Parts: structure tokens; C-alpha cells; sequence
């Protein structure tokens, strides 16, 4: 498809080498975890959860606006980005859900953490929010992991798409041929990004193979009702049910406009109280077309639930 | 015929304004073409309002019937209404609602054509390719082109292409009036397109597109005494 | 192999066409035969109910089966695949005037001929306009492209009668086929050219007699090797 | 045009020569008249004038539904029909005019006659109305020529077609290839005359040359205001003047529906007192298609207008 430049995004272009210089490193069970860490205000810590096909390096512009009010740490999830393996070797969302709060575990974390999902990234941050129901103060999702799904109604056309990835075909797709990462990154946002930005995402899968299997395994646990995971999908019903009744929780759902799951699921995120919606530009991923003025969004919203 | 001021190998400079729901823009093209042979290539650059929030193709067809190949047994209205040049208002209907206006103008000064357009799209479906940019790019085509009087009425139906590979449809309906007054007025016959996207590879953020237009009649022949 | 698919060549066939038209309620009938291999059809159509009509005839030539289609065999033929159980299509016409028109038709194959049912809706057709004036001369030649959804077969086309004033009056027409069964293999984006016209009017019979020619072919422009679609 | 016939129609279709059997000639002039009369019911005299391209033959079904309450004729215009032809073979709208007065002299008609005029015909009425405004009781006008023509913005698609009649190539249209009879004729009909009702319009001018120029000249006798004969202009703004300041004079519009004319010209007829109206189906020839429903609102019309003396 065809896109254009930003002709004011080269100029504060972060490339992928000036982001993990910033990032730090730290074992984790039998590997590590890369990740970006403020450190300054760590009285609140707010933590930003990539999802599929991307990395820390999704929130390199939109870190700056918050980092002043609260402590931001950012990780790559095992597998993904600048961090390392699994043991096994396997992806799912158990596998990321272990390392990551066994990495939560070595952070000196408040009480009450924060959390700032997109894609699978908010899942985790949903999933979590279940099992440890009094360690959250506030929640931002984005083109999230709500609910189930059961119709595809007014969903992007992903269906048989979604049968390809879940056969042997995706095999070829995404090992081989790099699905996520040179088609689904760059068509699902609406500006063109400058080479060095698309080098920084295609760093960690640019040998094919079995180190693209994060990508393939991710949309491999999603939660259909007729074929999904039964544990993937038991999960996300818990937490789902979970927070229908988080009253007290504040959230915050920042729509994309036109977006690419935000017209099939803030219907079933308005079903979340103390809810408040935003909006702005971008498709899927979001950060890449309004960086600031999610920086910003999110910066009031944290001052606020702070008051 | 160099009468109107022409040569086979014509250079064009088009400048587009438009607005796609909020969003305002404006866009550059410059480009090349041969209009006995009917071919056409123009590099275009955004100048204001990048990036789009919508899909690019919609801008391709307000990216000139001058490059047309007519034969002998057609005449060619367009390459008539030179040294002038020639406007025309076009209504597009997108097959969820989508509208679109496209008003333009084609003048001619040192010998190129310098075209200025007028772009205003409306009521576009947040999940329809055209917010989601799932366009790949143009299908040929087939515009039928008949006379009304002065004006020449061409219209036809416009297919992208998705990633996922089905296709969405629009139905164009142009109105082409001459500056000057045209000597032969044609008949009613179809103009084949082909519009293209070249150097696809990144490089720099420009689209450069390729459009082969042929005029011909239909290719079945007509049952002797029969109607019409 | 149109044996196996119960056909022949050359086939007959019978029409049979409910239509209301404002207020006006009329039954159609026709029958003809026509080429299957090569795309061509004859059908000599009458009014069995609410004659005379009040409105111009050609708004129902096109009511009157894409089985009758000359394909090549680089493009696939989803209306003979169709059969022996046929293929129903959903048709909206909106002319350029605001009227607009609702086709349903169902293409059957009963012992060895198409047996077609259509039916035929219009309304708010203009006064001044050359269907209630019956100003038009017949149907100029048109090209239908022709794309794949899933399991039905999309066609999209702008038609355009002739005047007597030498004129041209468009309409566009989407229609959207399904076979009844889940047929094999699906088209590419292709076009049919049609060219439907009308024999026998020197000749008062009563009979209204329309000859259509139809084949499918793609792009006869060269696709460039550097081009992206 | 393809159309289809009237399922109905056969059954009592009136031929040619069965329609001729029944009218009467009449030495007017240096000419005669062919008309079609019903003498019973001298009483009243409602007189039907037929339009261009046509006859007295165009009222053959129209007629039966008032001859039971007045005398009906019907004449075919000079030149047209069975009639006979012009002395000076010139047939503008006044020669006509002057062969239908010396021919409505003869007849011993009472002092209010009734009209009914179709196209051309209606004109003719309306031209005398307008200089015996003594001799008019009701006026019955379709597809008329109520007023000038000013614009052609609810015309039909008729411009540069009278433009290529009146540019001399209107005689290669009309007396070469007979474009009102065989083309503008079965065109404004809904349905598909026999052949025998369509021989009968075609016998008079199935000859070429000049025994079609009055189907020639009907035409370029239209009144545009700018580009048109200013005499039938002037007959026709003066007639429209006395018929808008007509209050004593009742009457009946019938409107095609789609129509050909109606649409254009039923603001004039509205701007006409005393005018009620109708509306049947059909386009130009409205009596082909819709003659029983026309025949009865001419009827119940005269009978209204008869039951006045209270
Ligand atoms: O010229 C006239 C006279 C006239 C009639 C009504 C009116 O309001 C003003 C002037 N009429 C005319 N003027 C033009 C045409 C006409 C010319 C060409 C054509 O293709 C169709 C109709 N027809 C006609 C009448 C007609 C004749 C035969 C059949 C149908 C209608």
C-alpha cells in the first residue's frame, strides 16, 4: 500500500540502536529481560506492554510525556525485541505471563502498579490484573484483548486469514515469510515510517526461522469461542468477568479512529466501569500516527487518578 | 497536428486540493505522456497534509483524457478542445456510500498541460479499504463515452484491489466540457484503462503512476438490422 | 465436459417474470435457445398479463442468464460449474434519474433447459423520463466486470439506452450471483463484453425478439512488469 | 419502440375503410370536407378536432360516450384524411382556419357550439373562440397549445428535432421519410396499434412528396416566442389572453399521464378560469390509449355543463 513520510518525524527520529542504549538488561528464570526504565518518581510505577509483531520501541514517543509524573518502565517480552529466549521455546500467553511477573518480581514495585496495554500487551496487563487483583491502581488499553469474540460482525476481514495462521500454512507465513512483521506492521499504519524505524522492528526477526515464532504464536491464542485455546479463552472470560465488576478500578480506552480492533471492541469496553474513552488517529498501531497526543491523554489521566 | 499547439510526447504539471472528511491536503504531480498512443506517467508528491489518514488510490484517477489513444474511426473530443483545454466535473459513488467531487481543470501555456484539481470526499466507512487502507491499487476498466449535446459523458465502474484479495468497487460519473467549440462530436464508444503504480520499492515518499487509456468501440459485431 | 453437468451446446430455454413496476403489476414470458460455448442467446419475449405497459420495454431485457457466456480457458466458468442445479443472482439497478430496480431471478435446469424465474421491481421512475416516454431505441453494448466474494461471483456494469433523440440514458447495475452448490473453482477479476440487441421489429408479430452476445475476456492492455496491482 | 397490444382492442377495432363508410363529404370552398357526423341531437354541437398526423379516425372510440347527449362531429382537416386537398396546396394554421369556418358554416349548428381539440386541433378551437367569443358553450383541450413557448424546460426532448424540421431538411424527413406517421405517430402510444388502425393512419400520406406537407407544416407553425412565425405567435398570445380572461367559459383540461405535452402546458391550462381537470393515461395520443375513460369525462363534463339553467 502505498504511504507517505511525516515531513516532521525524521528530525526527532529515535533510531533502534539510540532506544536500546537507553534500555537496560536483567536475568529472569533461565534468560533475561531488555527493557526501558525511567526511574525518576518511582513512588508510582506505570508499565507499557507492547503486543504483537513489535517491542519497547513501540513506546519511544509516547514515554516522554509521563516519565515526569511516575516512574515508566517498558520490557521486551521474552522472545521479542532486545531480550532473550524461553527455555522451551514455546510462545504462548502463559509463557510471556511467567516471565513477566517473575520480571515484576526484580523491580521494586509499589503496591498498586499501573499498567498500559496494547494488543496482547494489555491481555498480560488484563490477565494479571485477575490473579493479582489488589496490585493495580489504573488501567490504559488499546486495541486490546476485550472479551471474547463469537461473530466477527464489525471486525477488520482477518477471517480466514485467521484459519491460515492457525493451520501449517501460517508456518510459511510467518517463519518463512515474515507475515507480522512485512505486511501487518506497515499496512496498519497510516503514515509511511522512515527506514531506520522500520529497521529497529525488523531487527529481531530479520533471520527466517524459528525466532519469528513469538509472531506466529501470538494470533494463535486468540480468544475464539468456536476453535480458539479453551485455556486462552477461559482466561480472558475470568478476567473479562473480573473487570465487568472493577468499579473502583479507573480505566482509560483510547480509541484509533479509523483503528483496526477499536470499532469492534469499544462496545464491549464501554461494559467497563469508571471507564474513560479517548480518541485519535492511527490504525492499529496507534503510537506510530499519535504519539503525543496519546503522551498527553495518558499524562492527564494519570495525574488525575494520582489527584 | 501541431495546430492546437501540441506534440506527440506532452509533459503535464497537476496540482490537486483536497479534503478527505476533516483532513485537508494538497498534492503535486508531474509527469509525462503520450497522447496519440494514450499513455501517461506522473510522479506525485504530497506538499501539504501528509500523512494521509485514507487510502491514496482514491486520489489516482484526479491524477487527464488528453493521453487517450483514439483511432481514426473515433473522434477524439478531448485533443479537440486544445489549445483551451478542457474542464470536467466527476461524482463518484463508493459501494458503501462514500462520495466524492472532483473538479478540474485542463489549461495548456509553454506546451505542457497544467492541469488543477479540486478533491472533496464525504461519508467514508471507518472499516471500509479506503480508512483502512487495504487498497493494493486499480483494476483496468472500461468507461463508456457518449456525446450530450456539447458536453461528453463518460462513465464507468472502478475496482481496487484488497490485500486480502476481494475487490471494492465505485462508480464514476464524469462530465467533460470543451473551452473551445469542437468541431465533430463522437458517437458512443468505451475507453479502455489500465492505471498502475510503478517503484513500488520505499525510496522516497513519492507515488509514481502509469495509466494506458485506449478508445475503441465494442469487439462483437453488431447483427445487421437489428436495433439499436 | 457439459455433459456431466447435463447440458449441450446449444440450449433452450423458458422465462418466466413476475414485475411491478409503480403500480403497474405484469407477468412476462420468453422463450428461446442459445449457445452456451460461445456465449450467444435468442429469446422472443410476450406480455401474458397487464398489457399494454406504460412504461419503455427495455428496462426487463436484462431480466431476460449468464450460463449463456463464452469463456476461455484461461478464466473459469462459475455459471456452468453452476450446474446440473443452476445459480440464483440478485440484481440492483439504480438508473440516473433516482428510480431504481430490484431483480431476483433463479436460473434452474429442468430435464434439458434453463427454466428461469425472475422477478422484477422498479419505482420512482421519472415522468419526463425516456422509460415512462419510452424514448428508447434499444441497449448499447456494455462490459460487466466480473470478481469473486468467497462463494459468489460479483458483477458490476454501466448500461446505457439509446434514444430516439440520439442520446444516451445510463443506469448502474451490481448484481451479485451464487450457485446453489459450493462449486469448485472461483473467477478471477475479468469482463464480460455484452452486446444485446433486438431482430425482428419490421416484422408486427407481438413478440418482442432480443438476440445478447456475451464473452469473457480480461485486460487486452498489456499489465507492466514493474506495475503493483 | 417495441410495445405490445391491447388484448381488448381486437375485438372491436374500427378498421380503415369501416371508419370512412360512416362519415360524410361536403363541398367547402373549392374544396370538400370528409367528416364524420352524428346529425341526432342537433340540439348541441360538440366538435372534435383531431392534430397533426392524424384524422377524425383518432375519436373513433372517443365518440360513442357523447353522442347520446348532443351531435358529434368530427372532420378530417384539409389535406388530411379523406378530406380534400388545398387549392393553393399551402396549409399553415390559417387555411385551415379559413376551410374549417367555411365548412362550420354549413353544417346548421346552433349558436354555443362545444369543443374538443387535440394538439393543432385545439389551437384551431382556440383561435376561433378567441373571434366568435358569441359562439363558444365549452371547451375540451388535451396536449394543446394552451400558450407560447417560452423555454423548453418541461418540454420533452423536442429541440433541434423541430430545429432540424424547420432547416429544411424537415422536408426530406417528413416528405421523404414520413417522420410523423411512421416514426412520431406509434411512438407517443402506449400500446401497439393493429395493423389495420395504423393502415389507417398511413393511407392518406403513404405516398411520398408533397401529399405529406401538411404533416410538414404543422410543426414549423409552433409559436417560439424567439426563432418562431410571429403570426401563429400573435393568434396564440391573443387566444391565451381572452381564454385566461374566460370566466363564463367552462372548461375541461385531460391530462396525459406520463404525457408528451401535459407536463409542459398544464400551468397554462391551470392559469385558464373555469377549467376542470382530468387526468388518463397515456402519452401524446392519449385517445388510443385511455378512449373509454375519456369518453366518460367528456360526457359527464357536457352534461354538466348542459344541466346549466340551475
Ligand atoms: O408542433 C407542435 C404543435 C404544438 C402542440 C402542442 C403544444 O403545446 C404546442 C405546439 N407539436 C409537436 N411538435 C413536435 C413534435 C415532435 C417532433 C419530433 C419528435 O421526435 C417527436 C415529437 N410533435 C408534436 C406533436 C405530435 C405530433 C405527432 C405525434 C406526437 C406529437
Amino acid at each position: 500500500t502505498s504511504k507517505v513520510y511525516d515531513p516532521e518525524q525524521r528530525k526527532r527520529m529515535i533510531t533502534g540502536p539510540q532506544w536500546w542504549a537507553r534500555c537496560k538488561q536483567m536475568n529472569v528464570l533461565d534468560s533475561f529481560i531488555n527493557y526501558y526504565d525511567s526511574e525518576k518518581h518511582a513512588e508510582n510505577a506505570v508499565i507499557f506492554l507492547h503486543g504483537n509483531a513489535t517491542s519497547s520501541y513501540l513506546w519511544r514517543h509516547v514515554v516522554p510525556h509521563i516519565e515526569p509524573v511516575a516512574r515508566c518502565i517498558i520490557p521486551d517480552l521474552i522472545g521479542m525485541g532486545k531480550s532473550g529466549k524461553s527455555g522451551n521455546g514455546s510462545y504462548r500467553l502463559l509463557d510471556h505471563y511467567k516471565y513477566l511477573t517473575a520480571w515484576f518480581e526484580l523491580l521494586n514495585l509499589p503496591k498498586k502498579i499501573i499498567f498500559v496495554g496494547h494488543d496482547w500487551g494489555a491481555a498480560l496487563a488484563f490477565h494479571y490484573a485477575y490473579e493479582h487483583q489488589d496490585r493495580i491502581k489504573a488501567i490504559v488499553h488499546m486495541e486490546s484483548v476485550v472479551d471474547v469474540i463469537e461473530s466477527w460482525d464489525e471486525w477488520p476481514d482477518i477471517e480466514e486469514d485467521i484459519a491460515l495462521i492457525k493451520s501449517e500454512e501460517g508456518e510459511k507465513m510467518v517463519l518463512e515469510n515474515n507475515f507480522f512483521v512485512e505486511t501487518v506492521l506497515p499496512s496498519k499504519i497510516m503514515r509511511k515510517l522512515e527506514p531506520e524505524e522500520f529497521a529497529a522492528y525488523l531487527e529481531p526477526f530479520k533471520e527466517k526461522g524459528e525466532v519469528r515464532r513469538p509472531t506466529l504464536s501470538w494470533p494463535r491464542e486468540i480468544p475464539l469461542v468456536k476453535g480458539g485455546k479453551p485455556d486462552v479463552v477461559q482466561i480472558v472470560r475470568n478476567y473479562n468477568a473480573y473487570l465487568r465488576a472493577s468499579d473502583d478500578l479507573p480505566k482509560l480506552f483510547i480509541e484509533s479512529d479509523p483503528g483496526f480492533f477499536s470499532n469492534a471492541i469499544v462496545e464491549g469496553a464501554k461494559k467497563f466501569p469508571n471507564t474513560e474513552f479517548v480518541k485519535v488517529k492511527g490504525l492499529h498501531f496507534l503510537q506510530e500516527d499519535a504519539p503525543d497526543e496519546m503522551g498527553k491523554y495518558i499524562k492527564s489521566f494519570v495525574e488525575r487518578v494520582l489527584k | 497536428l501541431a495546430k492546437l499547439g501540441l506534440k506527440e510526447v506532452m509533459p503535464t504539471k497537476i496540482n490537486l486540493e483536497g479534503l478527505v472528511g476533516d483532513h485537508a491536503f494538497s498534492m503535486e504531480g508531474v509527469g509525462e505522456g503520450n497522447i496519440l498512443e494514450g499513455t501517461q506517467e506522473v510522479k506525485i508528491s504530497v506538499t501539504k497534509g501528509a500523512p494521509l489518514p485514507f487510502a491514496f488510490d482514491i486520489v489516482s484517477v484526479a491524477f487527464n483524457r488528453a493521453y487517450t489513444g483514439y483511432p481514426e474511426e473515433i473522434s477524439d473530443y478531448f485533443l479537440q478542445s486544445f489549445p483551451e483545454g478542457f474542464t470536467y466535473e466527476r461524482n463518484i459513488r463508493y459501494q458503501d456510500g462514500g462520495t466524492a467531487i472532483v473538479k478540474s481543470d485542463i489549461s495548456l501555456e509553454d506546451g505542457k498541460f497544467i492541469v488543477n484539481v479540486d478533491f472533496k470526499a464525504k461519508d467514508l466507512r471507518r472499516m471500509g479499504p479506503v480508512m483502512q487502507q487495504d487498497i493494493v491499487g486499480m483494476q483496468p476498466s472500461y468507461e463508456s463515452m457518449y456525446t450530450n449535446v456539447t458536453s461528453v459523458i463518460g462513465e464507468c465502474i472502478i475496482a481496487f484491489k484488497l490485500q486480502t484479495g476481494k475487490h471494492f468497487t465505485y462508480h464514476m460519473r464524469t462530465v467533460y466540457k470543451s473551452k473551445k467549440p469542437v468541431e465533430t462530436m463522437p458517437l458512443y464508444h468505451f475507453i479502455q484503462h489500465r492505471l498502475v503504480k510503478t517503484n513500488v520499492d520505499t525510496a522516497s515518499g513519492y507515488v509514481v503512476q502509469h495509466e494506458t487509456a485506449i478508445a475503441a468501440h465494442s469487439t462483437i459485431k453488431k447483427i445487421e438490422g437489428s436495433l439499436p
